């Protein structure tokens, strides 16, 4: 396992963070299913802030779960272009040749989520291998100056406080499929 | 229900949109 090809490590690597990242999802989503379940209990229960503040959370965690299904896509889009990206070595290469494809904006951003979902350790090793294709400074080149992120990305791994309505909005539309009586506030 | 919950999540992601 020393001069073993490029194509190949690369091809391996992402399939393993497609296959954590869906693991990730059907979990969470299933989870903050659950979740959604025990929202609609606190209602019944007049317990008016202990079901707001909940919701809110319901709502990052939601956000997060969009994260991964983008990720997944992201990998999913090199994974095929791996032909593509076993020819490139250069930033100047990947920037301005490899974006209209997509190319750029899924691993650029991949890299960048990293620190932000610790469920699927594997994505690191993409870092890795990016020096092993390009440098060094290229990873550190986006983990501290996002360059070139989506702007969804960057906004769905540190998502700002939930606005008050959507909650509402949010609670309004709990009740309308388990129950309850009377959302106040509204 | 069951099924019920499914499309209410469906609908909630839109909702956020």
């Amino acid at each position: 396992p020393s001069m073993i090809p490029f194509t190949i490590k690369l091809k391996t690597c992402l399939k393993m963070c497609i296959q954590r990242l869906r693991y990730a999802q059907e979990k969470q989503q299933a989870i903050a299913k659950q979740s959604r379940r025990q929202v609609a209990q606190l209602l019944l229960t007049n317990k008016e802030q202990k079901a707001h503040y909940r919701v809110e959370t319901l709502i990052h965690d939601d956000i997060h779960i969009e994260l991964l299904e983008i990720l997944e896509l992201y990998c999913e889009l090199l994974l095929a272009r791996v032909q593509v990206i076993n020819d490139i070595s250069t930033e100047e290469q990947l920037v301005k040749e490899h974006m209209d494809d997509g190319i750029n904006e899924a691993i650029r951003s991949l890299i960048y989520a990293i620190l932000f979902v610790d469920e699927v350790k594997e994505l690191s090793q993409l870092k890795d291998l990016m020096a092993w294709k390009i440098n060094v400074e290229f990873v550190n080149g986006v983990i501290a100056d996002h360059i070139d992120v989506p702007e969804k990305i960057i906004k769905k791994c540190s998502p700002s406080v939930p606005k008050e309505e959507l909650v509402d909005l949010y609670l309004k539309e709990i009740a309308k499929t388990y129950d309850v009586p009377y959302s106040k506030l509204e | 229900d069951d099924e019920k919950e499914d499309k209410l999540a469906q609908r909630l992601r839109a909702l956020r949109g």
